[PDB]
Formats: C-alpha cells, sequence, structure tokens
C-alpha cells in the first residue's frame, strides 16, 4: 500500500496489535502507556497529511 | 504581477513545490487562478478603431482558450463542442461589428471579461450562461428536434410562415 | 466428496475427544462445562463437581 | 481540428493559402489557432499568434516544438 | 506458533527490511521509523519479563522519550520539505532514469532546441 | 503477407485473438479524412513486401467499437503490436516513416530475449487493465 | 518582548518561490445562507489558516 | 545528547550570504545543501541508534 | 390486507414524531426575516411546538421563505430546496414570497417563490405578524401529521384498507 | 545612488539594475502599470511556464485507454477462489494434524 | 365528431395557448414532463391523482407545470365513480392518460384495473362529452396479447378497449424512456451502488432495447396535437438504434469509465424468488420477465419520423446523466479544480 | 405540546431522526461517509464501561 493515509491506518491498527500482545503477556501497564502516547502522536501525524 | 491574470497566480503543483525541481511553472491561462480576483481596473483608452480591435480579437482569444474549462464544469459538453461554442460566440461579435465608437467597445470589453470571469468561478449558473454560447439557426446536440414546419413550410417564404403562425393568442 | 467425508469424520472425532476427555479422565472442583457440572455450594476446599 | 470549421474544404486543401482564401476570417482564425493549441497542449506566444498566415508556419512552429503532445 | 523471542527478533528485522523497500517518502520513513521504535519497546519488554530485569523496562520509556524527539524532528524537516523547492517524494529529485515509476519525465525549460 | 481487411470489430478481434501473431500492424481508417486514400496503397505496399508482420485493416466508419477498443484518436492510424503489446503507434500518412517504424520494431524485437512460459500471446486491453487494478482502482477507492 | 515582525507579514516579489503563495487558497462562500452573512451577502473569501487575505462581496442579491 | 547537540550545530548554519551577485533578484535558485545534511545526518543517527 | 394491522397505527407514531419536531431552516432574506426572529423569541416560543432552528439543510424539514426573492438568488434558492432531505415542506411567508409585492413591477424579482420550488403554504402579510406566522406554522404541523393517511385506500368486506 | 548598492543614475532616469545587467520587461512593466493588466499577454515566459506545468502529466495525456467489452459471468457467484484455498486447507489440516491426532488418540 | 384543435405555441407561461388538458397517471415519471411540455406554452393543465403519500415530491411538483391560476391538482380520486371522470375533464379539450401498471406490482388483477379498467373510464368519459377533440393513450411498445408479462398484455388489451370507446384516440408506445429520475439510468447506477461489485443480470443480456429521451416523447406529444391526421392512429416510439442488452451495459460503463460486471443468475431461480417473495422497486417479477423480451419498434404502425421527430443518438443524450459518477481514476493536475 | 406538557420531546427528536432519510453526495467516500458514524457511535456506547457507582461497583 501507498497511500500515506492507509499507511497511517495500518500503522495504527500494528500499534494496537503490540499492545494487545503485551496484554496477553500479561504487562498490562505498558499496554495503557504505549498506546495514548503514540496515539496522541496519530493524532499529529493526520494533521501534517491534512498539510 | 499584482493581478489576477498575473504569472504567478498559479495554482502549485504539489503541496511543497510550484512545480518540479530545478524550476518553476504554472497554468493561468486555460484554467482559473489560484487566489480570487480583487479588482479589475479600467480598459486603458482606445484613440482609434486600430486599438478597439485589438482589445475585441485579444478578449476572444482568451474566451476560446477557456472555453473547455468552462464546458467541463458546468457539465454542458454534450450540448455543443468547444468548436460549436467558439463559433457561436463569434457570431455574437460578427453581429457586433458594426460598432465604431472606441470608448463603447472598450465598456464591451469590460463587461465581456466581467461575465468570462463569472462563468469561470460559478458565479452564473449553466442554463443561464448557455444563452451565449447557443447556437443561433441549429438544434442543440444533447436532445431531438422537430422538423414539423420545415416539412409542412417546404419552399414557403419567411412571410407566409410567419402568417400561418400568429404573432398573439387566438382565445382573446 | 470423500475427502469432505473423511476431513467431517476427523474433526467429529476431534471435536468428541475433547469433550470426552473434558468431561471425564479429569477432576472436576472447578466450574468449567456449564449445565453438565453441578452448581451447588461447596463447604470444603476440594469437593467435586 | 479543422473538420468543425465546416466551411473549409479539405479534399485539396493546400497549406500555403492565407486564412482568409480558406473561407476563414479574423474570429474564425483564432477560434481555429485556439483549438489547434488546445489539440498540441501548447501556448503560443502573442507575437506567434499574430504572425501566423497559413497553417504552413503553425505546421513549422508545432515541429520545430519539443513541449507538443 | 512461532515463539516470542524468534518471533520479535524477526519482526525488528522484517520492518527495517519493509522500512527500506518502501518507496522514499519523508512520512512514510517516519512512519516506519516510529514502528521501528515501538518493535523494539516491545522486544526490552519481552526480555525484560524473561530475565525478571528491570533496566529493560527503562529501556521501553527510553524509546518512548527518544522516538517523540525523533518524530518532532521528523515532523520540522518534512515542513522544511515545503520551504525549499523539493518534492516529499525523493525519487522525484533527480533526473536518474527509474523503472519503478511509471510516470517519471523530465526534460529542459525550453520551448525548442533549434533556430536555424 | 497480405491484408486484411474488417468491417466488423468482433470478427476482426476474434481474428486476431485467434491468429495470436508475434507482430501485428492495425491500420484505422475513416473517410473524414481525405488522406486514407494513398494510407490504403501504402498499406499493401508494406504489406506485400514485410513477411514477419500480420496486416490487418479496420474500417472505422463501418466499426466504430474497434475505435474505442484500440485507443485510437486521429485516423488514419498504424498500431504495431507485440505479442498483442502495443510496441508503437503512429498517426498520418508518409510511408517511410511506417517503414522506419516496422524497421526499429522487427530489429529490436529479434534482439529481445523471453524466458520459456511467458513468451505467450496477450489481448490489447490486457496491458491496459492490469495497470487499472493497480493504481486506477485504488485511486477510485479513495476519492470515492 | 522581543520582535516578531518578520512572524507576522509576508510580502511577494517578482519570480520569487519562497515569497510567493506556497498553498492553494480556500476560497469559500460565505454565502446568503450562512447565519453570520444576515440574509443575501454572498462574500467570496480567501482563507489562509482561517486568516482572511482576499474579499470580493457580491451583494445585489436583495436589489430589487 | 552529543548527536542532538551536533545537529543543533548543523542546523544553525547560515544559509544566505552578502556578496556581490546582483543577477539574481527576481529569479528562484534552489540550493538544497541545507535539506540534504539535515536529512542525511537525521537518518543516519535513526539507524545508529536502533542498532 | 394483514400488513395494515401493523402499518395504520405505526403511521400514526411517525406522523406524531415529524409533527413534534419540526425544525426549519435558518434563512431569512429581507425583513420578513426580522419578523420570524421576533416569531421565534420567548414572547411566541416555538420550541414549545418542539420548533427549533437548524443552519444545515441536511438536519431541516421545512424550508421557510421570508423575504424578496430576486433573479440573482433564485438558483440558489432552488439548489437550496433540492439540498434538504426528505421529506420536506416549503412554508412562504410574507408578500415579496407569496407573490411579487411591493416589488412585482421591477426588472429584478421573482414573481413569487412558487415559480422555483413547489409552495404547501402561504402567509400573506407585509409583515405577517409573529401570531399570523405561528398560526401558519401550526396548520402546516396539524396538515402534514393528518397527510400520512387521508382514507386514499378503500375498506373491503371486513373494514380493512388495501 | 545612496543605499542603492551600484546601481547608477542617468539621464531622465534612475536605473535599476547594476552597470551592464539585463533589463527584465516584466519588472518594468509592474514599474509602469501598477495593477493595470489590458489582457493576459502570452509572452515567452508564461508559455514556458505553461509548458512546465504541462509536462509533469505527459503519462496522462498519451496514455491509450482502451474501452471496456462486457460479458455475463455465470461463474461469479461460484467463489472458485475460496474452494481452492478449502481444499488446501483441508489438505494441510489431514496431513499434520489428523494424522497426529489419530495415532496420538489411539 | 371534430377533432379540430387550434392553438398557439408561440408564447411562454404567462401567454393563453388555447389548450385546456386533463392529465392522468401525472405521479410518475412521464407526468412532469408532459405537463411541463403543454403547461410551458400557456394551458390549462388537471392532474388526477391518489397518491398514497401526499406530502411526495411526485405530487408537490407537478404544480411546477403551469403557472399560477393554469395548473390544478385534484386530489383523492376515487377511479372508479363515472361522476369524477366527468368533472374531470368538463372544460378540457385535450386529455392525456398516462395511468399504466407500476413495476412493483405482480397482480394480475391490479394490472388489469391500471391497464384496461381505469383507461376504458377515461376513454368513455372522453366519448360523454363533446367537447373532446384529442385524447392520447400511452402503452407500451412491446404489448401483445399472449406476452408473458402481465403488463404488455393489459396494455394491449387497453389499446383495444380505448380505441373501441373512442374511436379518434391516438395510441403512443414508446420503446422504452431514460431521463433524471427513470427506471432504466437510475436503476443501472443505483443497483452497482449497492451491489458495489456487480450488476444482476438473469439471463444472456440478448434482449433488445430502443432507447428514447424523455425530452423528445413530450414533442412528440406536441406535434401530434400539431397533426390532425394522427387522430386514430398508433404510433410507436424509439431511438435511432437497436441495441442489445449487454451493449447498453458496455456503453454505459463506457461512458462513466465504471468496469461493468455482470454477475449471472439462473432464470428459474430469479422468477421463483420474486414470485413468492414481496416486490419492490429493485426487486420484482417485471424485471425478470421483460429482459427476455424485445421492447423495439417493429414497423407494423408508424414510427417516431411519422411525427416529423428526429431522436437523439442513446450514447448522445445519455452522458450528462452520469457526470457525477464518473470514475475518478488517474486525471490531471489540471482536473481536481471544478 | 409534545406529549402533554412537553413530556416526551426526546422520544418524538429520536423518532424524527430515525425517520429522516440519509443523502450520501457524490464526490465523498461512500464507504468512509457511513464508516465514520458507525465507528463513532460505537466509540461513544463505550464509556459506561468507564464508570463507577460505589465501591467496586
Ligand atoms: C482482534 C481480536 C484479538 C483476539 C485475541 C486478543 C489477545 C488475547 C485475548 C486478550 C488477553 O490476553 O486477555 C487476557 C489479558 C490478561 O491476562 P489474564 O491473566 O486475564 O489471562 C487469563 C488467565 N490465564 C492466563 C491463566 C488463562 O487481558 C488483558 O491484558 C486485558 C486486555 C484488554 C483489551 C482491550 C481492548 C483491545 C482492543 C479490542
Ligand atoms: C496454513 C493455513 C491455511 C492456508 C491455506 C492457503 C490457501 C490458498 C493457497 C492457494 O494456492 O491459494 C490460491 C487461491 C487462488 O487460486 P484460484 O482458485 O483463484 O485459481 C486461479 C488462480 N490464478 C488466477 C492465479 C490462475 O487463493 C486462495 O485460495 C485465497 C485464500 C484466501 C484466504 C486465506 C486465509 C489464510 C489466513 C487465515 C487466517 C485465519
Ligand atoms: C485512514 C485515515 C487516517 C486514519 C488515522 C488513524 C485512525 C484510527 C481509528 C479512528 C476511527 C476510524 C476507523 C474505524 C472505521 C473505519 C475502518 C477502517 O479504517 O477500515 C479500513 C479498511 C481498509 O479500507 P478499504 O477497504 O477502503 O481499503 C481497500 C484497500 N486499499 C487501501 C488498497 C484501497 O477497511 C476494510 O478492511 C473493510 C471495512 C472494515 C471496517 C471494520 C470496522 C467498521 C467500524 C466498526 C466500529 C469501529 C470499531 C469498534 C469500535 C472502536 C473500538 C472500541
Ligand atoms: N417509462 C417507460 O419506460 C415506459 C413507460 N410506458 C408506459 O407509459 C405510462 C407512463 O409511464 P411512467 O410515468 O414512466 O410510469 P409509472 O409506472 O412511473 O407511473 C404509473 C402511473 O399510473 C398510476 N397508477 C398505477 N397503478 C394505478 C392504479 N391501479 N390505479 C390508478 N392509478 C394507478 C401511478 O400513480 P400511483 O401509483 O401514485 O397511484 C402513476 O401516476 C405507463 O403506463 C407506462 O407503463 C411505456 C413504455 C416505456
Ligand atoms: S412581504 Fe413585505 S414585510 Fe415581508 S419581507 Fe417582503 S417587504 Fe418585508
Ligand atoms: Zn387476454
Amino acid at each position: 500500500n501507498n497511500n500515506l493515509y492507509y499507511i497511517l491506518l495500518y500503522i495504527f491498527l500494528e500499534i494496537v496489535f503490540f499492545g494487545l500482545f503485551l496484554c496477553l503477556y500479561q504487562l498490562e501497564l505498558f499496554t495503557g502507556f504505549l498506546w495514548v502516547a503514540e496515539f496522541a502522536i496519530v493524532f499529529i501525524a493526520v494533521v501534517l497529511l491534512f498539510y | 504581477m499584482n493581478h489576477y491574470w498575473g504569472s504567478s497566480n498559479t495554482i502549485p503543483a504539489s503541496s511543497t513545490q510550484n512545480n518540479n525541481y530545478f524550476s518553476g511553472g504554472g497554468n493561468n491561462v486555460t484554467i482559473r487562478g489560484n487566489e480570487i480576483m480583487e479588482r479589475l481596473p479600467s480598459q486603458t483608452p482606445s484613440q482609434n478603431m486600430v486599438q478597439a480591435s485589438m482589445k475585441t480579437l485579444r478578449f476572444y482569444r482568451k474566451f476560446c482558450r477557456l472555453i473547455p474549462f468552462i464546458l467541463r464544469i458546468h457539465n454542458i459538453g454534450t450540448k455543443f463542442t468547444a468548436q460549436q461554442a467558439m463559433i457561436n460566440f463569434g457570431n455574437y461579435i460578427r453581429e457586433r461589428n458594426h460598432y465604431r465608437d472606441p470608448g463603447l467597445i472598450d465598456h464591451r470589453i469590460q463587461l465581456g471579461y466581467e461575465l468570462l470571469y463569472e462563468a469561470e468561478m460559478h458565479f452564473s449558473q449553466h442554463t443561464i450562461l448557455m444563452q451565449y454560447l447557443s447556437p443561433y439557426n441549429t438544434p442543440l446536440s444533447d436532445r431531438g428536434y422537430s422538423y414539423l414546419e420545415k416539412v409542412k413550410y417546404g419552399n414557403k417564404s419567411k412571410f407566409l410562415q410567419g402568417f400561418y403562425k400568429g404573432n398573439k393568442p387566438t382565445e382573446f | 466428496g470423500p475427502l469432505n467425508i473423511v476431513f467431517a469424520g476427523v474433526a467429529f472425532l476431534m471435536f468428541y475427544e475433547n469433550n470426552y476427555k473434558k468431561l471425564y479422565l479429569n477432576p472436576r472442583y472447578s466450574y468449567t462445562m456449564p449445565y453438565l457440572q453441578s452448581a451447588k455450594i461447596t463447604k470444603n476446599l476440594y469437593e467435586k463437581l | 481540428v479543422l473538420s468543425n470549421f465546416e466551411q473549409v474544404n479539405l479534399k485539396n486543401l493546400r497549406w500555403e493559402q492565407n486564412f482568409k482564401k480558406l473561407g476563414l476570417d479574423s474570429l474564425d482564425q483564432t477560434a481555429l489557432l485556439a483549438s489547434i493549441e488546445h489539440e498540441f497542449t501548447i501556448l503560443f506566444p502573442d507575437g506567434v499568434f499574430e504572425g501566423f498566415e497559413n497553417l504552413e508556419q503553425v505546421v513549422n512552429y508545432i515541429l520545430k516544438n519539443i513541449n507538443a503532445v | 506458533m512461532l515463539t516470542w523471542i524468534s518471533f520479535w527478533s524477526l519482526i525488528f528485522w522484517l520492518i527495517l527490511i519493509i522500512l527500506v523497500l518502501k518507496p522514499k517518502n519523508f512520512i512514510s520513513i517516519l512512519f516506519m521509523s516510529e514502528l521501528t521504535w515501538l518493535a523494539l519497546y516491545c522486544l526490552s519488554l519481552l526480555f525484560g519479563a524473561i530475565y525478571c530485569d528491570i533496566t529493560l523496562l527503562s529501556i521501553s520509556f527510553f524509546i518512548l522519550g527518544v522516538a517523540g524527539l525523533e518524530f518532532s524532528f521528523g515532523i520540522l524537516i518534512a515542513i522544511l520539505y515545503k520551504n525549499l523547492n523539493e518534492s516529499l517524494n525523493t525519487d522525484l529529485n533527480n533526473n536518474n532514469n527509474n523503472q519503478n515509476i511509471f510516470d517519471k519525465n523530465f526534460k529542459t525549460p525550453l520551448e525548442k532546441i533549434n533556430w536555424q | 503477407s497480405r491484408v486484411r481487411s474488417f468491417n466488423d470489430f468482433k470478427a476482426a478481434k476474434t481474428y486476431i485473438d485467434t491468429l495470436k501473431p508475434k507482430l501485428a500492424c492495425l491500420y484505422f481508417r475513416a473517410d473524414w479524412n481525405p488522406l486514407c486514400e494513398q494510407a490504403d496503397k501504402d498499406f499493401d505496399k508494406l504489406s506485400d513486401t514485410h513477411l514477419e508482420y500480420e496486416f490487418v485493416k479496420i474500417d472505422i466508419d463501418k466499426a466504430p467499437q474497434a475505435k474505442g477498443y484500440f485507443a485510437v484518436r486521429c485516423e488514419p492510424e498504424f498500431l504495431l503490436l507485440c505479442l498483442g503489446q502495443e510496441m508503437t503507434r503512429q498517426t498520418g500518412q508518409n510511408q517511410r516513416n511506417l517503414e522506419h517504424r516496422l524497421f526499429k520494431v522487427q530489429e529490436y524485437v529479434k534482439g529481445l530475449n523471453f524466458p520459456a512460459g511467458m513468451d505467450t500471446y496477450e489481448e490489447f486491453h490486457e496491458q491496459y487493465m492490469a495497470e487499472h487494478t493497480q493504481l486506477d482502482k485504488e485511486i477510485n477507492e479513495w476519492a470515492r | 518582548m522581543n520582535r516578531s515582525i518578520f512572524q507576522l507579514w509576508k510580502p511577494e516579489s517578482p519570480r520569487s518561490n519562497v515569497n510567493s503563495k506556497q498553498i492553494k487558497t480556500m476560497n469559500v462562500n460565505f454565502g446568503p445562507q450562512h447565519p453570520a452573512a444576515h440574509g443575501v451577502l454572498r462574500l467570496i473569501l480567501q482563507l489562509n489558516g482561517e486568516i482572511a487575505e482576499r474579499f470580493d462581496p457580491h451583494i445585489g442579491l436583495l436589489h430589487r | 545528547l552529543v548527536s542532538c547537540a551536533i545537529f543543533y550545530k548543523f542546523i544553525v548554519s547560515k544559509i544566505s550570504f552578502k556578496n556581490s551577485n546582483y543577477k539574481d533578484n527576481y529569479f528562484s535558485i534552489f540550493s538544497k545543501n541545507y535539506l540534504n545534511v539535515l536529512f542525511y545526518q537525521y537518518w543516519s543517527s535513526f539507524f545508529s541508534s536502533v542498532m | 390486507m394483514r400488513v395494515d394491522y401493523i402499518v395504520t397505527p405505526i403511521n400514526a407514531v411517525v406522523s406524531w414524531a415529524r409533527q413534534g419536531s419540526f425544525w426549519p431552516l435558518t434563512f431569512g432574506l429581507a425583513c420578513c426575516a426580522v419578523e420570524m426572529m421576533h416569531a421565534t423569541v420567548s414572547r411566541y416560543d416555538f420550541d414549545r411546538f418542539g420548533v427549533i432552528f437548524r443552519a444545515t439543510p441536511r438536519q431541516a424539514d421545512l424550508i421557510l421563505v421570508a423575504g424578496t426573492l430576486t433573479n440573482k438568488m433564485a438558483p440558489g434558492l432552488r439548489r437550496l430546496y433540492e439540498q434538504t432531505l426528505d421529506p420536506k415542506w416549503v412554508l412562504s411567508m410574507g408578500s415579496c414570497a407569496n407573490g411579487g409585492g411591493y416589488y412585482h413591477y421591477s426588472y429584478s424579482v421573482v414573481r413569487g417563490c412558487n415559480r422555483i420550488i413547489p409552495v404547501d403554504i402561504y402567509v400573506p402579510g407585509c409583515p405577517p405578524t409573529a401570531e399570523a406566522l405561528m398560526f401558519g406554522v401550526l396548520q402546516l404541523q396539524k396538515s402534514l401529521y393528518r397527510q400520512i393517511n387521508e382514507g386514499e385506500k378503500k375498506y373491503n368486506k371486513k373494514d380493512l384498507t388495501y | 545612488v545612496k543605499g542603492k548598492g551600484s546601481i547608477r543614475k542617468g539621464i531622465h532616469g534612475e536605473g535599476f539594475g547594476a552597470p551592464s545587467h539585463a533589463h527584465d520587461a516584466l519588472i518594468h512593466q509592474i514599474k509602469q502599470s501598477k495593477d493595470t493588466m489590458d489582457y493576459q499577454n502570452i509572452t515567452n515566459e508564461v508559455a514556458q511556464n505553461f509548458a512546465n506545468h504541462q509536462n509533469n502529466d505527459r503519462w496522462v495525456y498519451e496514455r491509450r485507454k482502451s474501452n471496456f467489452i462486457a460479458q455475463v459471468d455465470y461463474e461469479y457467484f461460484k467463489f472458485n477462489h475460496w474452494r481452492t484455498a478449502w481444499r488446501y486447507f483441508r489438505n494441510i489440516f489431514l496431513l499434520t494434524a489428523g494424522v497426529s491426532f489419530l495415532y496420538n488418540m489411539e | 365528431r371534430s377533432t379540430q384543435l387550434k392553438f398557439y405555441d408561440g408564447g411562454n407561461r404567462q401567454s393563453i395557448s388555447g389548450i385546456r388538458a386533463t392529465i392522468f397517471g401525472a405521479t410518475g415519471f412521464m407526468g412532469p414532463y408532459i405537463g411541463a411540455a403543454l403547461g410551458y406554452i400557456g394551458s390549462d393543465v388537471i392532474f388526477p391523482h391518489n397518491h398514497v403519500y401526499a406530502y411526495d415530491d411526485y405530487v408537490k411538483e407537478l404544480k411546477l407545470c403551469a403557472g399560477s391560476g393554469q395548473s390544478y391538482i385534484m386530489r383523492h380520486f376515487n377511479y372508479d365513480d363515472d361522476n369524477m371522470y366527468d368533472m374531470a375533464i368538463k372544460n378540457s379539450n385535450v386529455v392525456i392518460n398516462l395511468v399504466g401498471s407500476r413495476l412493483q406490482n405482480k397482480n394480475f388483477q391490479k394490472a388489469a384495473y391500471a391497464n384496461i379498467h381505469v383507461a376504458k373510464k377515461i376513454a368513455e368519459a372522453c366519448a360523454r362529452n363533446p367537447n373532446v377533440r384529442r385524447l392520447i393513450h400511452f402503452s407500451a411498445a412491446g404489448a401483445d396479447t399472449k406476452s408473458p408479462s402481465p403488463d404488455l398484455h393489459t396494455k394491449f388489451h387497453g389499446e383495444e378497449a380505448v380505441l373501441n370507446a373512442f374511436p379518434n384516440a391516438t395510441i403512443f408506445r414508446p420503446c422504452t424512456v431514460y431521463g433524471m429520475q427513470d427506471y432504466f439510468i437510475r436503476h443501472w447506477i443505483k443497483e452497482r451502488d449497492w451491489w458495489y461489485h456487480f450488476n444482476i443480470v438473469t439471463d444472456d443480456c440478448t434482449a433488445k432495447r430502443q432507447p428514447i429521451l424523455i425530452n423528445d416523447v413530450a414533442q412528440c406529444v406536441l406535434n401530434a396535437l400539431k397533426l390532425q391526421e394522427s387522430a386514430g392512429q398508433i404510433y410507436e416510439l424509439g431511438g435511432p438504434h437497436v441495441y442489445s442488452r449487454l451493449e447498453v451495459f458496455e456503453m454505459l460503463a463506457n461512458l462513466s469509465g465504471r468496469p461493468p460486471k455482470l454477475a449471472h443468475i439462473p432464470h428459474d431461480i430469479a422468477l421463483k424468488i420474486t414470485q413468492n417473495f414481496y416486490n419492490w422497486e429493485f426487486f420484482n417479477m417485471e424485471k425478470v420477465i421483460k429482459d427476455k423480451l424485445d421492447l423495439i419498434v417493429t414497423g407494423k404502425h408508424k414510427t417516431i419520423s411519422d411525427l416529423y421527430v428526429q431522436p437523439v443518438s442513446f450514447p448522445q443524450g445519455a452522458e450528462q446523466f452520469i457526470d457525477d459518477v464518473r470514475y475518478r481514476g488517474v486525471e490531471t493536475h489540471d482536473n481536481l479544480e471544478k | 405540546y409534545v406529549g402533554y406538557r412537553g413530556r416526551l420531546q426526546y422520544i418524538a427528536d429520536a423518532l424524527k431522526l430515525f425517520i429522516k432519510g440519509i443523502v450520501v453526495p457524490e464526490g465523498s467516500n461512500k464507504f468512509w461517509f457511513v464508516a465514520i458514524p458507525s465507528a463513532a457511535g460505537a466509540i461513544c456506547y463505550t464509556f459506561w464501561i468507564n464508570s463507577m457507582w460505589g465501591p467496586s461497583v
């Protein structure tokens, strides 16, 4: 995939799956932190695309 | 050039580049500009008929260059081609050929530029602006036509055709 | 087809074998299979359900 | 492009004739030049546009152009 | 179906390979670099849990910080791409013919070459 | 070889797809262009001269659909194909340029190498549709 | 309080890409059916980051 | 830390100079040296840091 | 026949709802607009009858033409009417909208908004008082409530509609 | 001229550039005509800008698009590509999970 | 009886043409166009209707076919009482019947009621009134006494009944009519938009069609009114060329750029499912039955050329109605500006 | 006046919003146009799991 928006969406889903692995392996706390941080980043990334 | 037609009033090719690298460019002639027009100054006065004729020719050239863009954005390409629209507007100009006052011609050129700008920026409606591009004695291409009065009044003169078809309602 | 029938047979045997080894040949002290294990109240730490 | 202008006969059309003797007045000349200009996706400079007298000069100019597509 | 250690080592190296593979758009490379940092984050947490080591969790949050600063730098560098006459697709910033691009075509800014 | 004339698009396409030529030259003609009279003679002469090509002439007036299928824009058109893939295209009437294009395509193809099993004939649109699902399909899924 | 005058205004120079408009301006219709446009005001507005740069007030939509 | 300091040093390099070339007014000249320096330093730092 | 057993009651629930929340479009021309805004404020509360104004035509149920319509505005009014979500109703308020009005003999005024879009009801005054505007809106609400079942179907021998 | 570098002032004219430098026609038009443009004059620079802009889209202009040929797809609802997947999956499952499971159960 | 009808067509909306017309069945697709063709020259038009939802745009916009004081909408029409028919055409010298079995309808009794009973009542009311000069009845091109479609069978029977009751009535049989709100192009667009991947076809698509634009049927009606020799004649109206259904699919695909995909379902399954299940606009027996039948000008009667109308070609006339649904693929940078 | 003394205003508003017929403009992505509201509703109908009404309730 070469569309920037779809690349961003798939990377967001990858972050979700990384957090899911951390949850399964029983590092729950680090799932809560990682997500929010990267979530903010993803948000900013979207704005960058808009520009 | 601080004008709507200035060479720097083109839409950038990309968000980080006006054109490809190593150079610049942009289309301002066959499409609309980047910024909106904010003022349209007066035409410089023409002292004789030569200058007025040159102004008319240049206005017609700009109109012809802008025809395909207007046809695309207004969805009127099936009613007539670009060349047909140019020919119809040329018929309009030819019907305005007898003019001989240069100031009147400058005024008309100003009005023509204004109407062209209105057409190219979706200010007017397509069914309204098509009155300047429509054929004079030919049906439009997007629909069928009736040739009943051609068959019945075949060789009859114009007077007889206008006599058989009245000029007022007949109930009253 | 025959191979589909064979696959269905193997799947059914797998399913039944798993269920049989969960129901029997297995201690039943925690509630895992509903409506097949007892839902009573246990007073001792080790009571069979 | 010239097919749209139906007052011009393409059968024995010789390209050295002036536009007027082909049946095109100034407005038709401007329309035809703009149509060719759109056809090849180029622009004619103001001196070049107003200096054209026949189709041979237009053909030569388009031949010498590298941006014509 | 694969052990987590081998899986995550392979995932990190595959992420690097895919980062190299994709067309050189600065924003895409920024996103893939962020993904690489996150893969390092996950691997460090996994080994910290396996070996009962508390420094690797620190590596996780330090990765978060380093990746954040790097992302800020990347955003600024892209906006710098805006002002300079450069394309976010670096393959369009040179005249080297590329068969991977359908429509790569550059010519000199001249209307004609010969006059006489 | 010898020119095969066609007035029906479906029959001509069936003939070409059954023949599966390695080198083909298609001459699309229409009656609006007065220069098409000389193009017929040029096509006949080049067809009898060259034997590595298959020469097929299509009347656009009697087979309008063919035009849309072959992206014909300005008749007369000479479309040179290798294994169904568009080698080149010429618009206008000039025998020397047509022969030069035929010679260039012939020599370049004769200097080519194809892996076994990947040198089969393909239809024309097959090249356009392959890139359509690669570029146009995804663009239309984002804008619309 | 330091000078921020250069961040405030951006002039234009002939054939200067960095001094020109490096963006497609947002040309919006502040048209008649707008709560802040009163009844008939059709104002062609050029916005660049929600900053009003160019005005084109079309009046006469209530000329009787 | 030192790599960030070196990046800061590279950023504050002087870009435009007062010279005796008076032919370049009213024309756009692209240098592109600043962007290349920043880009290559940035990505080399990224690769070294991750490894 | 049996479907009516479900359809006929439910119809009322469909009408009542759309009678209880009748949202007009925020659009006012000239000085019937001022009178309408008077009709919206606390002295005459449309919010009593569940009438609240929405600014976009996609969320509007009633188009309220309340001012003079010029030849410059007719395509815009046509587009605004076309871009409203169905079902929709149109109220014509004041003389300039019902007919030409005080500018019927002018060169730039549409001689009635019903030459461009269909009109469901007309309010005559110049300006019609907020009393009269509320009267017209209430009449339209009752009419559109009753409009779903006006006895179009015939009853068979079992007293069942079609 | 004070505060103007090497620009010199001649008779009847202040001068706009350093000596022996080429005079620019666009800047002449800018100075003489502040905002007045009688018509969009197409100079060499304007035509060159147009050519530069249109060269970016040369591939689209030269693209030869073929019209579609309609057909009635009789096999669309069979979903053959999903049956191949099913055959592959059941073969793999039987040859790996099935044999081992049956042997271990026995 | 007198078939003469003198009127002035050189006027505008506020003129007086001299035609007072009643149009039945104007709550469909033809209605607004026929009414506008009559009332745009200054005629008086009356629209009797009994429409399920009175607030639907199919009723309100009928008021736009003429000006204030010229167009009237008669509501709650019985379609069963002779008095209402007499009241509808009391002062009308022109009557047009557009009533016909709707596409959703699959009941034979309702089809006969729409195509035979109502037409017979209209013709009988016209015969009683001595001031009616011309009556134009709308039928179908493929109408036949042995048609598997109940619509075409009942339309042939209605032709017989109308010609029996009012021997000076004019019968129009359009082939298939397309426009902005039609069942040919709009249905194609909506079916492709809903079934995102395909258009459903239940046959080999070898049936023939002769599409004609809606703007040409109105001109045909006006020409027939102007021609006194068309009083007791049957006219079949179609486009210049005949296409198969597959060719129409391909032409619609090429005009818009959408790649065609025709998923095939066997005819008997579709017939059974449409027979035993509820039918609406986009799922009914009529589409399945008609897709195997040719609706073209057969040459047994007079054609559109006898009305001195030159219909527009299908590719040229259908292009403007698919401008919004054009495929958005690889385009130039200048195409971004709209 | 919706119900008795305005007791059913919210019910009437919700039912009318259900009744209104949505149209998707051309030039927009139909999938995204319909999918973003679905995701928004699914997200907003999750907040109630992040609620506390008494200790450990
Ligand atoms: C893409 C734009 C930038 C995205 C930035 C990051 C966004 C993060 C998520 C924000 C919310 C919006 C996403 C969800 C809705 C859209 C789904 C999507 O993107 O599908 C794309 C994907 C892919 O898009 P596609 O199918 O159009 O792409 C085709 C392939 N290419 C890219 C080549 C054109 O969609 C599908 O695979 C099919 C549709 C599946 C939709 C399944 C979810 C629907 C919504 C359910 C409710 C939401 C989830 C549950 C609630 C939330 C958790 C508690
Ligand atoms: N459009 C086409 O493609 C072609 C159409 N025709 C015929 O031309 C005529 C007009 O066409 P068109 O407008 O498109 O068709 P429609 O199906 O859209 O309209 C049918 C009209 O008849 C009315 N009607 C239907 N059933 C009954 C009934 N039982 N009692 C009373 N009125 C009824 C409908 O009103 P309501 O349902 O609201 O009561 C509506 O006004 C029809 O007879 C049609 O079959 C012929 C050839 C081609
Ligand atoms: S009808 Fe009269 S009072 Fe009302 S808006 Fe018109 S001018 Fe004002
Ligand atoms: Zn019978």
